């Protein structure tokens, strides 16, 4: 052929940049980052009008965490770019109603049917010292129990856990108080979970 | 605030209400006679071969 | 005050919907019933444009009908030879998260956008050789989903924000906004002669901008179901509207009124993508089902498929000059159909 | 600004051995690929070497491949080993980059002076010389040994302008292309073996000399060089 | 009985019993493996690393019980080998390397569950489908090559009025025929071991073990190694026996060897069980 050769020699050159940077970036792990606005997000953000992502390095795993919260329009329309990460890491302040809604929407999902939300219940001492002037009732009106913190965060959690349908995934529960930096090794825990899961679901055995 | 809203809305419906408009026979006639005329130079309805098709 | 205002554009609706019935005096399939079927239109794969990893969002041909660029949510723009397959260009995004892509007509810039709010335009003949960011259209306030260009200086773009906007790329701020959709406008396409264009909402509605005022002129219902994908007919007097009711419908401009109805009671998945053939006897529809089907837009019966890819089909175009049509698909593949 | 410079000049003894370099500034010489021309002192250009695009190919010319040898911080080498006598010539660096729709053979650099003490396609220019004046239109020909029309449709003949003391520019690329940044009153015609480049209402700044370059396969012949001439 | 082969003296024995016991047993395990795998071949043509291997352990076991039935037709006519030379070279070589290979990618499969298990994050688990090709053919040329010797060999063999084909005769020297049989035996069943225990371990370390699908993950782990011990065991303990004999009496007078050689060729066919038992990782404990 004519300098076509050279052409094909772009071509080729180019071909290999582009695996290598996709056998460079298939090391990432992605996680969408959802909730309430002021629901903590930014809060484990900083401990450890478009979409923000924010991105931190844990024990050899590139964990890119997408705050797609910003979007001022309907999730629906491009909540399926989003179809392909690891897991969903969700936020509620307990110190705050309509998180149930925006969980059992996001939960039920026709594209997140197979993936597996992390729960975060941030503001434990704010809702700590909250209970001791008012009771859940305010928040949850067919709540009957005592006003006490173990049964209350535990009723809340389970509001939250009723809202799944499909066996097909799990919600990694977990109770952040704003001050421990621990966050980053219980999403590690989370994920590496998730992971080994998937592995013995693509293997036939799960 | 809903008065100037109520306002924008009337009167854009008022200037689409006037455009003229033709009978559906008149632009289904036209729209069949463009697809005849130009049926001779559709490589995808009638198949193109291989001697000069590009793709081949 | 308020409600008589609420009843006056009652009774302008009313006015609308009697002129459009009074118009309606036969259907197109009522006309087009003498007219001979094209039969089984089957087309095979010529092509595979292999190189993506991830899903493809987008996908447009040059005016040249050869070169066609591919967009894709790992956050490559590549520019294809579809003759040979040879890649010319991949063009690192500044963000990954990309819905839809364009190329100019006289083939020097590409344009680009998606959750990031912002329109980047591209230059591919830079004097360094190598392919950088020209300007950076920002201003929206919700995610582009589709762009076009008029010409090099100028480009329209549609946003999530219910704001169809065209902008001055020379300076970087809009010249023209456009308003009056309630949802997303989720799809546009510009008339051939370019002097005025259509956008398809997600409220169930079409409307047609004219560029150079800057006003919208006239408004298409009738769908149930948000707007995906649309797109005008050769003759610039009609335009093809697919909807995620799966159903494809054909408006006449000067008619003002929808036409004719293609859909299928096997057929569920709703569209994603429409395009006509060059003469626009063809009207190829991709859809959810990962199948693209091809309608006899004058008699609205399926005339083949291209069932070729193994997820659903994001973006479909045919050439400029008809020659071929390319689907682009979440498998990652665009395939070339003839 | 884009800028191609060379150093390495200089006497050298015949069969010595001497390193020509270069410098590559404000484009990305990675991406392109580099050629040596070299021009004789009273001649026309001929083609030295050339050196893909990271360094996937590399070719050199009937009377150069064994001696030298050609590598590529931006900057690219000639290594030039058992200088002959006919060795002395001003070697130009020249940049270009292929993919469809590229223009190669772009940008040339200033040149080095350097002096010491059968079945490629050969191409010829008819006439040596053309006398003309400012306002008139002329026109050069020249043709090639072997059709340059290729199957796929493309024609590989390149026309330069050489500008007495100036390196030489490109003009029309592929026969039919003008150039960026040419003037439009270039104008390139014909097409298989016989070409012509018209030149429509002449001015001052177009004296110079012409040549015709094939493409279609290494080595990369040179016309003769037709001379347009003032009066 | 007693025979003279390969400049080594030889004996092997014709007993009825095995014409009372085992053809049923044969017919059924080749019918239900056959059910069973090429079914198994057919869901799997109309793919990922352990996919893959999946495949080939399906394709080995395939062959196999293809092979199966000329032993049929050998069983049933007492070992008179009608069909001659070529076809008993062919025979004996396929069989010797589908079960080799059936044993090898067990074990591969194994390893697979381990690294998906053990070490989610090692690149390992997210090699393409190119490297887990290559891998899958160079380890089919090692089972081919293990093996393609023992097709030279010029079959069959006389003994009395029978044409013998079979080559686990009896006789005091050494064929590479015994020491790879007793480690294709050994050596899987040490990695299948050590990495299902691993695997059983990590799970249930990691506290997810009370979950539904991971409580039956590790059953179904488990079952895979009992499956393996009972499919081959007895075959290789009776022939320790056979050759503790062998080294303790040597082979000067065989009729003592008459119920152990019997013993031997009633459990050979647990080696195909394993064929038939096959489609417990193929079919059960998926979803598909
Ligand atoms: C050939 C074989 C298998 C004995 C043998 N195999 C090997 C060997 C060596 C290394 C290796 O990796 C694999 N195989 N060496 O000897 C044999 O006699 N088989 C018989 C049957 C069977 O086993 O099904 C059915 C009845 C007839 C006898």
């Amino acid at each position: 052929s004519a300098e076509e050769r050279a052409a094909l020699e772009r071509s080729k050159a180019i071909e290999k940049n582009l695996k290598e940077d996709g056998i460079s970036a298939a090391k990432d792990v992605k996680l969408l980052l959802l909730g309430a606005d002021n629901s903590g997000k930014s809060t484990i953000v900083k401990q450890m009008t478009g979409i923000v992502e924010t991105h931190f390095t844990f024990k050899n795993l590139h964990f890119r965490l997408f705050d797609v919260g910003g979007q001022r329009s309907e999730r629906k329309k491009w909540i399926h770019c989003f179809e392909d990460v690891t897991a969903i890491i969700f936020c509620v302040d307990l110190s705050d109603h309509e998180s149930l809604m925006l969980f059992d929407s996001i939960c039920n999902n026709k594209f997140f049917i197979d993936t597996s939300i992390i729960l975060f219940l941030n503001k434990k001492d704010l809702f700590g010292e909250k209970i001791k002037k008012s009771p859940l009732t305010i928040c949850f009106p067919e709540y009957t129990g005592p006003n006490t913190y173990e049964d209350a965060a535990a009723y809340i959690q389970a509001q939250f856990e009723s809202k799944n349908r499909s066996p097909n995934k799990e919600i990694y529960c977990h109770m952040t108080c704003a001050t421990d930096t621990n966050n980053a090794q219980v999403i590690f825990d989370a994920v590496t979970d998730i992971i080994i899961a998937n592995n013995l679901r693509g293997c036939g055995l799960y | 605030a809903s008065i100037a809203q109520a306002r924008k809305l009337v009167e854009q419906l008022k200037m689409e209400a006037n455009i003229d408009r033709i009978k559906v026979s008149k632009a289904a006639a036209d729209l069949m006679a463009y697809c005849e005329a130009h049926a001779k130079e559709d490589p995808l309805l009638t198949p193109v071969p291989a001697s000069e098709n590009p793709f081949r | 005050e308020l409600d008589q205002l609420r009843q006056e554009a009652e009774q302008l609706k009313n006015q609308i919907r009697d002129a459009r019935k009074a118009c309606a005096d036969a259907t197109l399939s009522q006309i087009t019933n003498n007219i001979d079927p094209v039969g089984r239109i089957q087309m095979r794969t010529r092509r595979t444009l292999r190189g993506h990893l991830a899903k493809i969002y987008a996908m447009h041909w040059g005016t040249d009908s050869r070169l066609l660029v591919s967009a894709s949510q790992d956050g490559k723009l590549i520019i294809w030879d579809s003759y040979t397959t040879n890649k010319v260009h991949a063009i690192p995004l500044r963000s990954s998260w990309v819905m839809t892509c364009a190329y100019a007509p006289s083939g020097n810039y590409v344009a680009c956008g998606g959750l990031d709010n912002i329109c980047s335009i591209y230059n591919l003949k830079t004097r360094e050789g190598n392919v950088r960011v020209s300007r950076e259209l920002a201003g929206h306030t919700g995610y582009l989903s589709c762009c076009r260009f008029l010409d090099d200086n100028q480009i329209v773009t549609s946003s999530g924000d219910t704001t169809c906007a065209l902008w001055d790329i020379e300076t970087g701020q809009q010249t023209t906004t456009f308003t009056g959709h309630t949802g997303d406008v989720m799809s546009l396409s510009l008339a051939p002669d370019t002097r005025l264009f259509v956008s398809g909402a997600c409220d169930a509605s079409a409307k047609l901008w004219d560029v150079r005022e800057g006003m919208c002129r006239q408004t298409f219902t009738g769908h149930e179901s948000d707007i995906n994908a649309i797109c005008f007919f050769p003759n610039g007097n009609a335009f093809a509207t697919g909807s995620d009711d799966a159903t494809c419908r054909l408006f006449d401009l000067r008619a003002d009124q929808e036409l004719m109805t293609y859909s299928h009671d096997n057929i569920i998945c709703g569209i994603t993508s429409v395009s006509f053939s060059k003469s626009g006897r063809l009207l190829l529809a991709g859809y959810d089902d990962f199948n693209c089907n091809v309608w006899d837009a004058l008699k609205a019966d399926r005339a083949g498929v291209l069932a070729g890819h193994d997820n659903r089909v994001s973006c479909l175009g045919v050439t400029d000059d008809g020659m071929a049509v390319a689907t682009g698909s979440w498998d990652s593949f665009l395939k070339i159909w003839n | 600004d884009v800028q191609l410079v060379e150093s390495g000049g200089g006497l050298v003894q015949p069969g010595g051995s001497r390193k020509l370099s270069c410098s590559a500034s404000g484009f990305a010489f990675s991406s392109f690929g580099m050629h040596w021309v070299r021009q004789a002192p009273e001649k026309g250009l001929e083609w030295v070497a050339y050196i893909s695009s990271g360094s996937g190919t590399i070719y050199y010319a009937d009377t150069v491949k064994g001696r030298f040898t050609i590598s590529r911080k931006n900057t690219l080498f000639l290594q030039m080993t058992s200088l002959r006598s006919e060795d002395t010539a001003m070697y130009y660096c020249v940049r270009s980059i292929y993919y469809y729709g590229s223009s190669p053979f772009d940008f040339w650099g200033q040149g080095t002076t350097l002096t010491v003490s059968g079945s490629d396609i050969v191409m010829t220019q008819a006439t040596s010389s053309v006398p003309v004046t400012p306002g008139e239109s002329v026109s050069i020909s020249c043709r090639s040994s072997k059709s340059l029309l290729h199957s796929n449709g493309n024609t590989y003949l390149y026309w330069f302008l050489q500008r007495p003391g100036q390196s030489p520019q490109l003009l029309i690329y592929r026969m039919s292309n003008l150039a960026s940044g040419v003037p439009d009153r270039f104008s390139g015609s014909g097409s298989g073996t016989a070409f012509t480049l018209t030149i429509s209402r002449l001015e001052a700044e177009d004296v110079g000399v012409y040549y015709c370059m094939q493409h279609l396969e290494y080595p990369l012949t040179f016309g003769a060089g037709t001379k347009l001439e003032l009066k | 009985h007693f025979l003279e082969i390969d400049k080594k003296n030889c004996c092997v024995f014709r007993d009825d019993f095995i014409v009372k016991v085992l053809p049923p047993v044969l017919g059924l395990e080749f019918i239900f493996g056959l059910l069973g795998n090429g079914l198994a071949l057919w869901i799997f043509c109309f793919w990922k690393s352990s996919r893959i291997f999946l495949f080939n352990l399906a394709v080995a076991d395939f062959l196999l019980i293809i092979c199966l039935p000329f032993l049929m037709d050998n069983y049933v006519r007492r070992w008179d080998w009608k069909f001659g030379d070529i076809p008993c070279r062919l025979m004996l070589f396929m069989l010797a390397m589908n079960r080799q290979g059936s044993i090898i990618f067990l074990t591969v499969v194994a390893v697979d569950r381990y690294f998906r298990v053990v070490h989610p994050h090692h690149a390992l688990n997210k090699i393409s489908n190119r490297t887990a090709a290559i891998i899958s053919c160079l380890l089919w040329g090692i089972t081919i090559g293990l093996t393609v010797h023992l097709l030279k060999k010029k079959m069959p063999i006389q003994n009395g009025g029978a044409n013998l084909c079979s080559s686990f005769s009896i006789c005091h020297t050494f064929q590479w025929h015994e020491a790879m049989f007793l480690l294709e035996f050994f050596l899987p069943l040490g990695i299948i071991l050590f990495c299902s225990a691993r695997i059983i371990w990590s799970l249930r370390q990691r506290q997810m073990d009370r979950h539904a699908k991971i409580k039956r993950a590790i059953t179904f782990i488990m079952v895979v190694a009992i499956v393996f011990v009972i499919c081959f065991l007895p075959s290789v303990v009776v022939r320790i026996r056979i050759f503790w004999l062998l080294h303790t009496s040597g082979t000067q007078n065989c009729e003592v060897y008459r119920s152990v050689d019997l013993a031997f060729f009633i459990t050979l066919s647990f080696t195909y069980m394993n064929s038939m038992l096959d489609p417990v990782v193929y079919y059960f404990s998926s979803p598909s």
